[PDB]
């Protein structure tokens, strides 16, 4: 709702310092330790020629 | 220079400088529970660089060291400290005690009061006569409007079930359509990308009911929506007023809580709310 | 009691009048009789009840407004006492609720890298190295997966996974052990905080009456 | 206030507050034989509601693996990836035929609740238990205590503090 | 959702008006106590005024 | 919420005993029977020439 039982208004709703920074900083770098733990697997599954794309 | 205490809560703090520690000493205290002499004696605890120590009144008369801080923190007042006397005002408070001396307005609402519980007996009996006629005359007043909502609130839902019972099989021809689609005529190789704009359609106009309605778009909530736009477009067409059905509900429900509010005090001879 | 056995200590007056007894003085014995109070009339006393009734809430309102200052000087004082008896406690409460944020806030943040770090492995494996058709199962499964614990959840918890309450849980999960490892004892704390609500709640419960002079509500 | 003594009032008022003290605690006189069966009645549905939801769990995972055998060991993807989508929407239709037929939405922490109503229901009809004495019981002690705790409401003075 | 962001519009508008909000709340908090303890004056119950 | 009305903290949450292992002994036999089910059920369809695929 935006009032209270009276006729009187909500307080601002509270707002974290900086949060599109502080999510794109930490969605970013993960994104890419995940491109490389994936290359990695990969590279090392085919090189043991267990799973090689034909 | 002390020229005012801080409020922390509701409880007093007074920062007086000391005379021989060149500091802004705190000093948090009990109003209630604390008297001059306590604040004097644990005042000089601290330094002991005090030769005197004197609480004062804006008019130069001492106060005695055992009123209470509450009764010296009503006005401002002077703290004598051996060479220099630190004026202090201290924040004007409205009330904490409701508590001062007797007043005629005390004694008129006494025997207001004297007066009230000697007739509140004759008079709520007088009440629960009148509210006991007055309920069976509104409950049969209200004789022919239920007959005609009852119908008109049939109707409405008779029609609201054939709208849920069309969504169901709504649902269930998409899902023949779609499976006679991707195996019999088609394949799935067709058929993906219809499946995916389908739900995402679906994920669109479940927005699109939110953005028209103001509300979200759940089962029993949209629901009773249409049953209630239902209700009102057939109850216009039988010329049916619900401004005098809904005061008479309203109104029957405010005298059975009056009846119920008042009718056990009588048995248990408590007072009413 | 006349057949030689002794009364306790803690038994009713009225229950001792109903037979005789024995009083022992420091040498003698008297053998008391109490009377029989036969005045028990059913008639003409319905009409006794209604007029004791009526001087009681003469008395009554005779002795409420000195009553109502002794009792609101008495809850200020409790009040101010109540206080400074939980301030102590107070600052190594924050100290417990401030880990126990840090730690949740550690779970809040390694959800969001999880969910990054699945999406990067599915981008460069499906692009990359596999092909779409041989990586699409792979995250049908994990959405499967995910529908499947999020009813373990329930199953587990009693309680519907969604993001909020998860958290409080989480969080109150942290406080328990953060309460319990640094030796806090959280019962105290319960009742001085509980007991400050009771002692403030009939504070304002006596504007009615010292106010504005209406009479005051119910408990409830 | 000479009539607060000749009238004996103070005794008229414990008077009332044994009178309800008594009816209170015999009130829960009347209870004690009749929540020994409801624990056993209560406890012999949650036994069963337990079943219901680890049946679930167990169908998940049931279909789980009868889905992910097909799609790499027998068949393809591109035969079961069709069936994967109708048996959703089989699904998204089961759960809005919940809803017409019980008129409340499908979630876990109401069809829970209402099962184990229906559970309680069937067995305190099966054992013959007295449901509606135990519910007048259970408001009228929940009445009487509110009564007692306004006759020594601590503001008033009902009551002498001796 | 949609009461977060009208809140958050609203609180930054009546910071560019300079609206003094607080003294809008106490008042609008302040006549509903004073209606409602004018109402529980008029209380056909208790006698609390004559000729009624 | 962490709070009641008061500032009491609200009581610990009631965690399940062994909730993992009780969760993992009941997925864990009843996925294999769902892969038995399924591999005899293709089997059973196979061999009498009703669907085959290559
Ligand atoms: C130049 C550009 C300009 C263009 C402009 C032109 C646009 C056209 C103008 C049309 C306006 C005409 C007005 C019509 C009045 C209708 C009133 C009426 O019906 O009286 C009812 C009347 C009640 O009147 P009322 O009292 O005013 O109450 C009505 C509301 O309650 C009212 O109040 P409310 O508060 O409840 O409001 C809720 C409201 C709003 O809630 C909504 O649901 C909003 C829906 C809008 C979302 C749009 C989604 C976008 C989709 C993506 C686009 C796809 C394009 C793909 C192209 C790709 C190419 C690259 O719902 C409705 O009112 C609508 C009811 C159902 C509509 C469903 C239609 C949406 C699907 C359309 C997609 C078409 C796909 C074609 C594909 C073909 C393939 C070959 O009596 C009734 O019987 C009750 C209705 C029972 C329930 C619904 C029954 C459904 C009826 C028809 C459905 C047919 C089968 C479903 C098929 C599904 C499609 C796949
Ligand atoms: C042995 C044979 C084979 C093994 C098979 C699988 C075995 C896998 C083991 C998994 C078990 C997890 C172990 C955790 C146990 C202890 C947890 C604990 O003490 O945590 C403390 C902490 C607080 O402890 P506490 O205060 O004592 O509270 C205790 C509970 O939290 C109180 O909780 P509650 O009572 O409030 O209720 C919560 C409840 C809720 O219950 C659940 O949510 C249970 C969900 C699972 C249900 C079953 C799912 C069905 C899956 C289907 C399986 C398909 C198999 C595939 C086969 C298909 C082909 C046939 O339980 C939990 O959340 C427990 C937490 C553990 C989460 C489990 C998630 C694991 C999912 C794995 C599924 C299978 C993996 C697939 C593998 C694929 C292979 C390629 O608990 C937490 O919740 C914290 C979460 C932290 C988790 C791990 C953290 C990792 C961080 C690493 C550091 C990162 C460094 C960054 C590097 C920076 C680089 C830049
Ligand atoms: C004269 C008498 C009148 C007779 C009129 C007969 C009309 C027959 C046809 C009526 C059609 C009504 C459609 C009912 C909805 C279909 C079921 C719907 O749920 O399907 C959804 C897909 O359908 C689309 O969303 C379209 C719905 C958008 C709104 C349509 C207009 C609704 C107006 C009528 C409202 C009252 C409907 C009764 C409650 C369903 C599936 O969504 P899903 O992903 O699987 O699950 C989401 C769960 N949520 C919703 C809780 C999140
Ligand atoms: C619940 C409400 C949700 C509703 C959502 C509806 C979603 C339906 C999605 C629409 C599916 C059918 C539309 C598909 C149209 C594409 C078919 C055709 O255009 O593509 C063919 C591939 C041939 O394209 P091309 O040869 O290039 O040029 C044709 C130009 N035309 C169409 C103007 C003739
Ligand atoms: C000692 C202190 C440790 C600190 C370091 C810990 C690091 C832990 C790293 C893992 C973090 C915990 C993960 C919690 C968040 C998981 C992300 C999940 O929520 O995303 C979902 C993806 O799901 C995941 O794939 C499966 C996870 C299922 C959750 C099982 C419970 C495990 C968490 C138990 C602890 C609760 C913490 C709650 C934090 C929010 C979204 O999928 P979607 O379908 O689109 O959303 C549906 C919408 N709902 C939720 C409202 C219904
Ligand atoms: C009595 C003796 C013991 C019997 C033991 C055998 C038990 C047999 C199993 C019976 C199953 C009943 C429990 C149902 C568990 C299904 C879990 C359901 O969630 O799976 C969905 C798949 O759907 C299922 O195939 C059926 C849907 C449910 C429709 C049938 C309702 C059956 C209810 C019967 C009453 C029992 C109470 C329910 C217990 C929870 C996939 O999840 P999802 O898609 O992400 O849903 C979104 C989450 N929402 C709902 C919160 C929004
Ligand atoms: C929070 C999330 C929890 C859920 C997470 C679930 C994770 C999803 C699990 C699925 C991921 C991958 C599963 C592994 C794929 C199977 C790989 C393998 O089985 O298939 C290969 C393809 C090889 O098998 P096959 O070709 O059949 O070999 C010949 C058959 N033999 C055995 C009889 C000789
Ligand atoms: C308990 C489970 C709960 C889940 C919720 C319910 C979901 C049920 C829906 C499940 C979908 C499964 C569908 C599988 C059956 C499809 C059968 C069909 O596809 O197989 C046929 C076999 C294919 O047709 P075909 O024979 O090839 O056509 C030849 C063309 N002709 C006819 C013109 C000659
Ligand atoms: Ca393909
Ligand atoms: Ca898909």
């Amino acid at each position: 709702v935006i009032v209270t039982r009276s006729g009187a208004i909500l307080p601002k709703p509270v707002k974290m310092s900086f949060g599109l920074l502080r999510v794109f900083s930490i969605v970013i770098p993960f994104l890419y330790v995940g491109t490389l733990i994936s290359k990695n697997f990969a590279a090392l599954l085919e090189e043991h020629d267990i799973f090689v794309p034909e | 220079d002390d020229v005012t205490v801080v409020y922390q809560n509701g409880l007093p703090v007074i920062s007086v400088r000391l005379p021989s520690r060149r500091e802004r000493c705190q000093f948090t205290l009990k109003p209630i529970s604390d008297s001059v002499g306590v604040f004097l004696r644990q005042l000089q605890e601290e330094d002991r660089g005090i030769d005197r120590v004197a609480i004062y009144s804006p008019d130069g008369v001492r106060v005695a060291a055992s009123t209470g801080i509450d009764l010296l923190l009503l006005d401002d007042f002077k703290l004598v400290i051996n060479d220099l006397t630190y004026h202090v005002r201290p924040p004007k408070r409205d009330l904490l005690s409701h508590e001062n001396a007797a007043t005629l307005n005390d004694v008129k609402t006494l025997v207001q009061q004297l007066y009230t519980t000697l007739c509140i007996e004759q008079h709520q009996l007088n009440k629960e006569r009148e509210l006991i006629e007055r309920l069976e005359d509104l409950k049969e007043q209200l004789a022919p409007l239920e007959k005609v909502r009852i119908e008109i609130s049939r109707k409405a839902e008779k029609r609201t079930t054939l709208v849920l019972w069309g969504g169901l099989a709504y649902m269930a021809t998409q899902f023949g359509i779609l499976a006679r689609l991707t195996w019999w005529e088609y394949s799935w190789d067709i058929m993906e990308p219809v499946t995916y704009f389908i739900t995402y359609g679906s994920a669109m106009a479940m927005y699109a009911y939110f953005v028209m309605t103001r509300q979200e778009y759940v089962y029993p909530e949209a629901r009773d929506r249409q049953y209630l736009l239902f209700f009102h477009k057939g109850a216009k067409k039988s010329r049916f007023d619900l401004e005098k059905y809904n005061q008479l509900k309203d109104a029957i429900a405010q005298a059975e809580m009056d009846l119920k509010r008042l009718r056990d005090p009588l048995q248990v001879h408590l007072p009413l709310r | 009691s006349p057949d030689g056995v002794r009364v306790a200590a803690s038994t009713g007056i009225d229950l001792l009048l109903l037979d005789d007894f024995k009083l022992v003085i420091n040498d003698l014995t008297y053998h008391v009789r109490p009377p029989k109070r036969d005045l028990l009339s059913h008639e003409n006393a319905a009409t006794l009840n209604d007029v004791k009734t009526l001087v009681q809430q003469l008395y009554t309102t005779l002795c409420i407004e000195q009553h109502q200052l002794n009792k609101e000087r008495e809850l200020i004082e409790r009040l101010e006492d109540l206080k400074e008896q939980l301030a102590p406690l107070e600052k190594v409460r924050i100290e417990i609720s401030r880990k126990a944020e840090k730690r949740t806030t550690l779970v809040l943040w390694g959800g969001l890298a999880y969910m990054a770090t699945q999406f990067g492995i599915l981008a460069r494996l499906t692009w990359w190295e596999y092909s779409w058709d041989i990586m699409e199962p792979v995250t049908y499964f994990i959405t499967y997966g995910s529908a499947m614990a999020m009813y373990a959840y329930f199953v587990m918890t009693r309680q519907e996974y969604v993001y909020p309450e998860a958290r409080d849980r989480q969080y109150l999960l942290f406080f328990h052990k953060g309460a319990k490892k640094s030796r806090f004892d959280l019962e105290k704390y319960n009742q001085l905080k509980d007991a400050i609500a009771q002692a403030e709640m009939d504070l304002k419960r006596l504007r009615d009456p010292l106010q504005v002079h209406l009479p005051l509500r119910q408990i409830g």
